[PDB]
């Protein structure tokens, strides 16, 4: 029947899907990342050398 | 008979055939418990 330990157990499946959310979210970051890195690195462009540090900045951040 | 009530005979025949043979068992609070409030938590 419905105890503490059943509560406990409905809590953690909806809170897992959090977890599964940040973790997804991890690889597609990692993911972007590794588009940008095993792609070639030159940043003969100040501008694209900029927009690459900004956005692996912001990708480290969140 | 008397013998045997003093040495617990009787006794223990009484609890084997109506309780060791049972089909049934051998054997609080008013505070409020979970299952009263269950479909709040769901």
């Amino acid at each position: 029947a419905f105890t503490f330990a059943a509560f406990c157990y409905m809590l953690t499946l909806v809170l897992c899907a959090s977890l599964i959310f940040f973790v997804i979210w991890h690889i597609i970051a990692f993911d972007e990342l590794r588009t940008d890195f095993k792609n070639p690195i030159d940043q003969g462009n100040p501008a694209r050398a900029r927009e690459r540090l900004k956005n692996i900045e912001r990708i480290c951040c969140l | 008979v008397l013998k045997l009530s003093e040495q617990g005979v009787l006794d223990k025949l009484k609890s084997k055939w109506w309780y060791d043979k049972g089909e049934c068992g051998s054997k609080k609070t008013s505070a409020l418990s979970l299952s009263n409030v269950a479909g709040v938590f769901y």
